């Protein structure tokens, strides 16, 4: 019974088996393989399931985003203003 | 004239017992007047606002084992485009809080569950019947936590840091008067959003049903 | 009862929508021998709007679960539920004024309010087999 | 002013039996 | 077991492997390659 190991990559490792050179049962509700097949064929997919049945690995990912704006902005507006001679800048 | 809350005391000499008090009616408004020997104000006028909102909100849905359940807390926000020739969108969907889980279950009370968990919230432009910006804090993902084990699936933190000075720079300049010609507005709002996740096998219940 | 939208577009479409608010369970239930049963239900509540009584934009209320358990029938879980606290601070405070240690609460306007609504849903099965098989 | 029931007699000293018995209604 | 190495490419230095002159088996969740083949 593989909780960890996912039914499909067993198949495949016993595919591959078969390749190298044969009853399989796959139980879905519990993830359970049960194969009646030559030993040393169900040996070798029970190492492999081993390596299968790995927890899904999660990763906690924190990306901080700094942000800095400094302003400074400066007008001058600089006015003389006589209407008696008439002279006004 | 001042910024935080603007005064000039000339523009309103254009225009003292009711100007003044409505002018001054404003939260943080000092004032120094002078009137008798002549109309000469002079006020300090600062606002300080603080406001804290903490929401807690904790789901617990029953499900079936490599099943999704959901648990949907909310109100479905519409939009209404009835567009004569052919288009009704009679659009709706709930901003509710929910998890939607796939709880895969593993010996050691472990599962691997591919969660939805979304908190979303009715609109005001919507509520105004104008271009509606929902919003919405949703995590989708699937992570692996013991049955006993609460993990944080997510969460963020956000610091803002805002300055707004505005000086008469003459004036500014004057070290005794330039805090009474320099506007400075300074906000800090800091809000973080944290979500965390346990799962408890009911198995240990639905063996035993 | 039944809150419905309707668009009435002339050009081909007529949006004689309905959809009723109702409490309701809607169960499929697998009874085991132990006098249990694996259901699936669909448990919702849900609620006129207030801008679909407004005929504005209205967002109706939901609160459904969805979902396959099992339960003895003697037995009662819960099959969801929800807790939501609420902690809201609003402080609003001439600053200088605020300062003042006997002023300050006559300068400070503090608005804090906490609204937590929980949700819980029950269920129990009681098999009619017991009363079924006897009819 | 206050706030959250929000007040500032000079605003309305600019405009006490009737103006005050509306104005604290609240 | 390769994490930073392709297993499309891993197959495919096998497969060029073989048109030098073999039972592969791939696993997707450790990127981990065990192939029962010669050994040279």
């Amino acid at each position: 019974q593989v909780n960890y190991a996912k039914a499909a990559d067993i198949a495949k490792l016993f595919q591959s088996v078969t390749s190298d050179g044969g009853s399989i049962t796959v139980d879905d509700r519990t993830n359970s393989i049960i194969a009646y097949q030559p030993q040393e064929r169900l040996d070798e997919l029970r190492r492999i399931v081993s390596q299968l049945d790995i927890p899904v690995r999660q990763v906690m990912i924190e990306a901080r985003i700094v942000e800095a704006n400094v302003g400074y902005d400066k007008s001058l507006g600089v006015r003389w203003g006589g209407a008696y001679h008439k002279g006004n800048w | 004239s001042g910024y935080g809350k603007d005064g000039n005391i000339g523009i309103k000499d254009e225009d003292p017992f009711v100007d003044l008090g409505a002018k001054d009616a404003t939260s943080g408004i000092g004032i120094g007047f002078i009137t008798d020997n002549i109309i000469l104000d002079l006020q300090l006028s600062a606002m300080e606002k603080t406001g804290n909102g903490e929401i807690v909100s904790q789901p617990k849905v029953v499900t079936s084992d490599k099943e999704t359940a959901k648990i949907l807390k909310g109100s479905e926000v519409p939009y209404q485009e009835a567009s004569s020739s052919g288009a009704t969108s009679t659009s709706f969907k709930e901003a509710a809080l929910s998890l939607e889980v796939t709880p895969q279950i593993t010996p050691d009370n472990r599962i691997i569950v591919e969660v939805k968990v979304t908190k979303d919230a009715p609109d005001y432009q919507n509520m105004l019947n104008g271009v509606p910006p929902i919003n919405k804090n949703e995590v989708n993902a699937k992570i692996l936590v013991n049955d006993g084990e609460t993990i944080v699936i997510g969460g963020v933190f956000s610091n803002e840091q805002s300055k707004s000075v505005e000086k008469v720079p003459f004036l500014g300049e004057l070290p005794y008067l330039g805090r009474l010609f320099r506007r400075d507005t300074v906000t800090d709002r800091k809000n973080e959003l944290l979500v965390f996740l346990t799962p408890r096998i009911m198995n240990n219940q639905a063996i035993a049903i």
